[PDB]
């Protein structure tokens, strides 16, 4: 019974640790996003300072 | 924990009441068994064992799978690791194309 | 997988850096181009002028 529980506690470690690298994925991709953003932000105002 | 845990407390519940039993059913035993024949005394000791073994062979079949869970866990993981790097190549790729 | 992630990042980057490059000469041909046509242009205007 305690390894089922571990069998669900070590897979309950193992499952935040999925979430924490989803966690971290969607930040990493938030980041690409962002800085994408930034670009073509910039391309804008110069195309229409231009 | 809606629905998990809840059924870890449901199950965890439900073995205790059964070993509840099962221990007054030995103590059961060990009250009637007047029964001194040592012989049916013997072979109900081998049935009642092979009655342990089978309740605990669900267990045997449910962690065996749940090993293959949690090995498979950290396989996905792994597998998890390789979509995101292939996903943020990917992205990377098209945002500056 | 470091090395492998480390150059294609540095080619994505030099592959930005060619089309940046032919984009910039390319507006750089147009803009001289165009100059071209406001001083050798200007001297053969001037003589269809005076010939005029």
């Amino acid at each position: 019974e305690a390894f089922i529980q571990m069998l669900d506690k070590n897979l309950d470690e193992a499952e935040d640790q999925f979430q924490i690298a989803l966690r971290n994925h969607l930040i990493h991709i938030e980041n690409l996003m962002q800085l994408q953003e930034a670009r073509m932000r910039g391309l804008a105002e110069e195309f229409n300072r231009d | 924990e809606r629905r998990r845990r809840e059924r870890y407390a449901e199950i965890q519940q439900e073995a205790i009441a059964s070993g509840k039993k099962n221990a007054a059913l030995e103590m059961k035993w060990a009250e009637l068994k007047e029964l001194d024949e040592c012989e049916e005394l013997n072979r109900e000791m081998q049935d009642q064992q092979q009655t342990f073994q089978q309740i605990i062979e669900g267990k045997e079949n449910l962690r065996k799978e749940f090993e293959e869970e949690l090995k498979r866990k950290d396989d996905e993981y792994v597998k998890m690791l390789k979509e995101q790097s292939n996903d943020i190549k990917d992205m990377i790729s098209k945002m500056r194309s | 997988e470091q090395e492998k992630s480390n150059l294609n990042i540095e080619d994505d980057g030099k592959k930005a850096k060619e089309k940046e490059d032919a984009y910039f000469e390319d507006i750089t041909k147009n803009m001289k181009q165009l100059k071209t046509q406001l001083k050798s242009e200007y001297l053969e205007k001037e003589k269809a002028n005076i010939q005029q």
